[PDB]
């Protein structure tokens, strides 16, 4: 069992978006073809555009609402993906029932559970040649309100995510909350933590290709004088793929190409 | 199978009150093959938090502290690039516990908890030449609750008018460590260098501070009202090269702010 | 790797101060300087005095209310403070907020560590000194408070050490307790901080460190005005210092007290 | 590498009620540069609580007792240094939690939570020659709450007028083992001694109690009322005097109190 | 480091008490002296008598109140007593103290645990004998008390084990059921003590060590007086001892019984 | 330093519904100076629970059932001593919460116990050189409607008065184990033996119940009354002896 | 000490029932015997039966409420059992008395709470072993426990009933089946350990008997004109399957002989 190490990286300035690849090539007497463990890590900015102050009865910000990172390889070649991490969860949640009389009867039924501002679950698109995920807003406190996200709907108000106050007396460009109160991953950088294992054949090409793609979502938040919000999801999408060649002879690993692309509708 | 090469600088700032304890760990690791060098950013920030009586007035004093610290690396290096680092940023999450009950009367409760810092580390910018930080103010325990760090009134005193303007603002015991004191940041970045391409490369290491200012006003049974002026000052910060050798392992200091 | 131990010691029985430092030289093949933990104990004691209970409508006592401690290398050597223990804090509590419907409740509640005396930097630390302050924080005087050296309240002034607003009589019989004054304003400190210091292999093989021990001594002071009581603190109206100079031989890992020296000032 | 080389001796004083056992570990660590040696205080020192009718009278009783447990360690010799000890003095800590909270009325609410220990240990005095602590009574749990050591009713009790000074006073149920019966001592200290300097070297070891002394009155229907004579009797010790040779290992007993 | 075992045994099936010690002799280079470490275990029954259940107005019974054991060596041979457990305690307690606003609120919570026997060390304890006293302590009488040997009710007396004050029944039916009572009280202590002796190596080989087992009943009686039922606590009105003497055999590290005694006491 | 050599010996009685588990560990010791043996006594004693009619009464119907188990082991060999057995008799200790509160005109004061009940308590009834006894006994029951003590005359009393006896008293899921089904004894013992003296000894192994019986009696509601101790020592014992040289095992008696 | 492990299954599709053993034989120069830890799996279905939605005012279904193992060496083989697993538990709870004054009493009781209990059978002896994994406290929503002889005087046994008063045809006025414990309803994966000890003297070949069993309880709801009622009989259906394996000591082999399967019907 001999384990061998790289790394590699790749850039884009224009999208504030970088990427870095760990990789750790395991040969292993005990099994037919070659094995490698590859973590995805590095930075995906959020793209956040904050509101202009001086709108006056309509305002509006940018706020990275979901994330998607992709690692494939090409169909003609003998690499699949056989592992990898995160998995979806079957969620859990504590319960406490009671019943009570006094001699007047009372019943009450206590959940407890973790609640996450973003969610990571798995690309429907996930195969034996490519795996993905999507980190998407989820469970978002406005204040000691909510939780709301991405389609939150008040039959009133519409959705209320990051609107400061219902009858506030400002410009729309200062009824948001403030910056600091949104979740972090909204506001700044995603800094992702992907795990795959592959398998290559060893009859196979000694050079194949691995393609790697991380790209933000970003959603439009815009409020309106009573005030009421929408949101409008992924109105603007930001994306970086980046192909490496990876030498499973040599263990060495190389940057080909890059490809930033971006979608506003 | 793996050796380390340790070398350390350690360069302080009278102007900008500041102190860089660097360690290089030069990684000789033989299952990878690139080279390899981890850097510990250690050291000490002063707060340089400091009190004074506003212009020419007499009811009006300012006290200047240190919202944010700034923590950040860069190299000028085409064959370097940042391979890990620490501490990256995360989701944030909560523990929810609700409850729903009949009285023969309803009743619902949700309640949610969770961990406070004063300050939060945050990833500012990051990519393969570099990466930024920010340590923010966020929240404190005082008596009266959770005091955000946004409060217009936070750090307002309780003794006008003394003519000190010292008395305008909290005492010490009611500063959070970061704010009396300052800052000892303790963070960690990898880079990767191809062999045996350039003899040596450029690391650009930055600590420093964003300044509020809280303006502290006698009003009326007089009381002191709190007047926040947020980024007053902004990237007052202290930079350091240094240049690595590969081969060699030498450090030189090649430059500072 | 290799480890030479040692230690020395030096006192000051006129101010109870005491300086206890044992050194830890490390020698390390993968690095180009030489190491050397440095770690100081020993004792500084309050420098409290009771009040005199025979004081009638105006007492004082003196309390310990801050320690400082700072160790230091010489600015013409090749020696560097590269780390320490403890460092400052930035501070955590946890929190519960709950909202409730039957009518509205809010709630929070924040649970949190309070500690009686406070350890944070000095300002003055760089790369060839570190010290300390460890200073009076949070003090409960009856499950009232908390109060400190700064603590006001108008009418009162500062109640830290007050046993009655109204009490009858005596002051300097209606201060608090002594055993219910926290430990350090009235008894001794033992200090327990950790330095690492490098040294240059192509430099002196002797060098000097400085280590200063200091108390800070609180005049607290409370008095009658024919109708109530009230108390004010005098930050560090006293100060006494113990500041000695140790010789390290870096080639044979010894450490020789070279001189000592006692200053006080009063305001 | 270390080799010990260890010593007992073990001293009773029946005019005093106190046991000294006592062990010494020399310390030969070949990477310290000095000789060393610790010295483990263990041993028994009995509470000698006592009662008695006061003077004449047929309604006041008396009970002696340790409010405080004394041990110190000193030596004379010059080339001998305090380099260690303990227990050591710390901070007091406590958990603080506080709420705030209203309905739609106002709620405030704070609670400190903390471990009382009967007795305390407090380091009085030390210097390079020297270590004396005091283990001083503090806080008790009975029926009705916990009760301070400076409580002038504490320990008064239910049987007025049985004649018996014993029945004056809690039965022994409510007594804590430290007065009850007394208390076993666990010290530790580490000396120096620079090499090749004296070939012996003495250490007095001291262990003994303070008493204080609750009077109990009968009044007025008949109860009892408590009054304090604190440090009534202090330092009431035992102190034992040794002599430990460096190069031959060997202790002597060279006097007592 | 060398380590010998052995054991010893007596026996009083008289008074149903038996001794177990397990001796565990230390050789240490290190060391100048030789190491007995030895446990002292077996039974000591509480000599309880339950009552008569046709006694009428008054009656009586005999609970297991305090057990002692006590280990002594010779005040002319050199073996003293170094070590041993379990210790007295300093008992620890925790403290919850709130203080609310609204009307004020002030609570005390203190948190503790409660041993229905206590063991703390013996009065003669010295540098050639160890002992401990076993002591019935804080007993609930059902929901009620904490009880002990020495409880007072100015009207009823000691209502350790009265099962009622306005009971209509026989006195010797009037107490708590048996199996109500604390294990120590009724049935059989099973001592877990440990002592470690050194002796001298220019000394004699053979030393002898006595080992002493003994309980003290209380005798509880309970009265009526035509209006309500009272209780009275007379401590050690028997006392039932069992004193062994075992022969050390230091060079060969063997243990032989030599004598037994057994005495007793009556008030 | 140390060599085990282990035996086992199992026997039943049908007459007693006893099985005995018998392991014999014989311990060389370089270290001790004497022999060595080890006796875990395990098995299963049946409850002999059973249900029936009370005479010729028909409105009265009777359950016997286990109060306690019995469980002892005896030497006669004088050179051979008992030095080590579990479990022994413990201190019983609980934790006291207590709390004192003024509001201000109003006075609170709560003490709060808390503890943990075992269904059987195990105490060690008697023991010496030669010999231990202990009995397992019942103690507490969690039932709905809260605990309740194994001496209480209601305890296991039903809810339908049905002429079939069984149906005066509890169902089977609100017995305990060791009422429905029975013991699963766990009980250790280590005798010494005096090297070079006896080639042999004897140990008699002693496991068994005594029955409580509950009758329920229809007055229309069901009623309890109790004899307690209606039957004692119902017990099987097995005579096993040791060599010491040969570490054979053999079966001697049993009644 | 060495270990020699085998494995052997035996299947009655009929029942649904499958047994798994998997044997640790145990060498020990120490012991004067042969050991095998025999370990039984694999699964006892329930025999669950839903009830007829067509039915009008009486319904029934069946349940599986017992299920019982039993290991077996013969009574003229050296082969006894020695040790086994689970045990019959001596239960534990938690107690807090509280007393308070203003006159307040409280008791509050925690405790471990069981759908289906396991205790030995009661022919359990020196060649055999033998479980019975029972129908305990059963919760119909937030209602009960109930069990097998739950009993109200008017109701009857409750166990599996929607409502008293419902409006709704017989067979659909049981409660949901996804409201049932599992075993009552689905599988009963059984884990249970024994220690067997063989006399070296003795023949090197012998027979072990298991037998895994399930008891199916007739469970029926009646409606009279005011109000429903239940009914539970106990056992009205067994299933039984049982094999017989032979172990060969000398050579750590095990191999199936024979296998029966045997009902009763009420």
């Amino acid at each position: 069992v001999t384990l061998y190490k790289t790394t590699a990286t790749a850039d884009s300035d224009k999208f504030k978006i970088s990427q870095i690849l760990t990789f750790n090539f395991i040969k292993d007497k005990s099994y037919d073809k070659d094995t490698l463990v590859l973590k995805a890590t590095g930075n995906i900015n959020s793209g956040f555009v904050k509101p202009n102050p001086n709108d006056y009865d309509f305002s509006k910000l940018y706020w990275g609402a979901k994330y998607n990172v992709s690692i494939s390889s090409q169909s003609n070649d003998s690499v699949n993906v056989v592992d990898y991490a995160p998995k979806n969860q079957n969620e859990e949640f504590q319960v406490q029932n009671t019943l009570g009389y006094t001699f007047n009867t009372a019943f009450s039924e206590t959940i407890n559970y973790k609640q996450e501002s973003y969610r990571t679950t798995l690309s429907r698109n996930t195969n034996y040649k490519n795996v993905g995920w999507g980190v998407e807003a989820h469970k978002i406190m406005n204040n000691g309100w909510g939780p709301y996200g991405r389609d939150s709907f008040h039959p009133t108000y519409g959705n209320e995510l990051f609107l400061a106050g219902r009858q506030s007396s400002a410009y729309a460009g200062q009824n948001f909350i403030a910056q600091h109160q949104m979740p972090l991953l909204s506001r700044s950088n995603f800094n992702p933590e992907f795990l795959s294992v592959l398998s290559h054949r060893q009859d196979g090409a000694k050079k194949s290709k691995i393609t790697v793609t991380y790209q933000r979502e970003m959603d439009l938040y815009q409020i309106r004088w009573y005030w009421a919000g929408a949101n409008y999801k992924n109105f603007k999408t930001r994306t970086f793929k980046s192909t490496y060649e990876i030498d499973w002879e040599n263990h060495k690993v190389k940057l080909l190409d890059t490809k930033e692309t971006e979608n506003n509708k | 199978d793996i050796e380390i090469i340790k070398r350390t600088e350690d360069k302080t700032s009278n102007k900008w009150g500041v102190t860089q304890n660097i360690q290089f760990d030069f990684v000789k690791d033989k299952k990878y093959n690139k080279d390899a060098l981890i850097l510990k950013m250690q050291g000490f920030i002063s707060s340089r938090t400091t009190y004074y009586n506003y212009k020419k007035t007499n009811h009006v004093k300012a006290m200047r502290w240190p919202f944010q610290y700034n923590i950040g690396l860069k190299t000028n290096d085409k064959y370097v690039s940042l391979i890990n680092y620490l501490p990256k940023n995360k989701i944030e999450s909560t523990n929810v516990s609700q409850t729903l009950g009949y009285n023969i009367s309803f009743n619902y409760s949700k309640s949610i908890s969770y961990t406070q810092q004063n300050y939060v580390s945050e990833v500012e910018q990051q990519n393969s030449k570099s990466v930024l930080w920010g340590v923010k103010a966020n929240s404190f325990a005082t008596e009266s609750g959770q005091k955000s760090a946004f409060d217009s009134d936070l750090f307002v005193g309780y003794k006008p008018h003394s003519k000190d303007p010292r008395d305008y603002f909290v005492p010490d015991s009611e500063l959070p460590p970061l704010v009396q004191s300052g800052f000892n940041p303790s963070f960690i970045a990898t880079v990767s260098h191809e062999k045996g391409s350039s003899d040596t490369s450029e690391f650009e290491i930055t600590y420093g501070r964003n300044m509020d200012v809280t303006h502290a006003i006698k009003r009326s049974n007089s009381y002191l009202d709190g007047h926040r002026v947020h980024n007053a000052f902004v990237n007052r910060n202290y930079t350091v090269k240094y240049e690595v050798n590969w081969k060699t392992h030498e450090i030189k200091v090649k430059g500072q702010n």
